[PDB]
């Protein structure tokens, strides 16, 4: 569960 | 009354916010393993003081969130014109219920949910209507809400659907993209189908 990056 | 930002400080705004967040989301992860660890094993003083710190950590989120989706709703998309920047900002309505829901309690977690998923289906449904496959806020927005449906609602089927959709439509559009317009959008793609290859 990888949710949009910084 | 009203606001406009552009992408650079629209950027420049939500990195920030984000930053501070997820040191307080991991944070709470943390305190509540430890808080299973013990209350699992015993002990009277250490379990109060782990209770208290995750309760003071909740309250801190909780007060960052509402506060940013208070400006939300009250200043930013109400003001929003082009297409990407409502996409930009119901997408993060979603992002900051959702991250409400990751921690909230009965029906606050119910409500927290409900918020999210009308935030997120907004955005999807201008993101179909105006912006392209590829676009980098659009496969921002599957690749959360996917996650949303995953972890939150628990619906493996729809997150799995959502998000294969997503990357496909992208991979279709992509021969026809140009080099800095792809390199903007490569990462989000492959996390896209991390997640997928995960998610069987």
């Amino acid at each position: 569960a990888n949710t949009e990056p910084i | 009354m009203d606001v406009e930002l552009t992408v650079e400080e629209r950027n420049l705004l939500s990195v920030a916010y984000k930053n501070v967040i997820g040191a307080r989301r991991a944070s709470w992860r943390i305190i509540s393993s430890i808080e299973q660890k013990e209350e699992n094993k015993g002990g009277e003083d250490k379990l109060k003081m782990i209770r208290e710190y995750r309760q003071m950590v909740e309250t801190e989120l909780k007060l960052i969130c509402c506060d940013i989706l208070d400006v939300l709703d009250k200043h930013l998309i109400p003001a929003a014109n082009t297409g990407e920047s409502k996409v930009f900002y119901y997408k993060m309505k979603g992002d900051y219920h959702r991250y409400l829901a990751e921690f909230a309690t009965g029906n606050d977690r119910k409500e927290a949910a409900e918020n999210s998923l009308v935030a997120y289906k907004a955005a999807s449904d201008i993101a179909m209507t105006e912006l392209p496959p590829t676009h980098p806020i659009r496969l921002g927005l599957a690749l959360n809400f996917s996650v949303f449906y995953y972890e939150i609602l628990n619906s493996p089927d729809r997150a799995c659907r959502l998000a294969k959709a997503a990357f496909d439509d992208a991979i279709a559009e992509l021969d026809t993209l140009s080099e800095e317009s792809y390199k903007d959008s490569t990462l989000i793609m492959q996390l896209l189908r991390d997640n997928l290859t995960l998610w069987t």
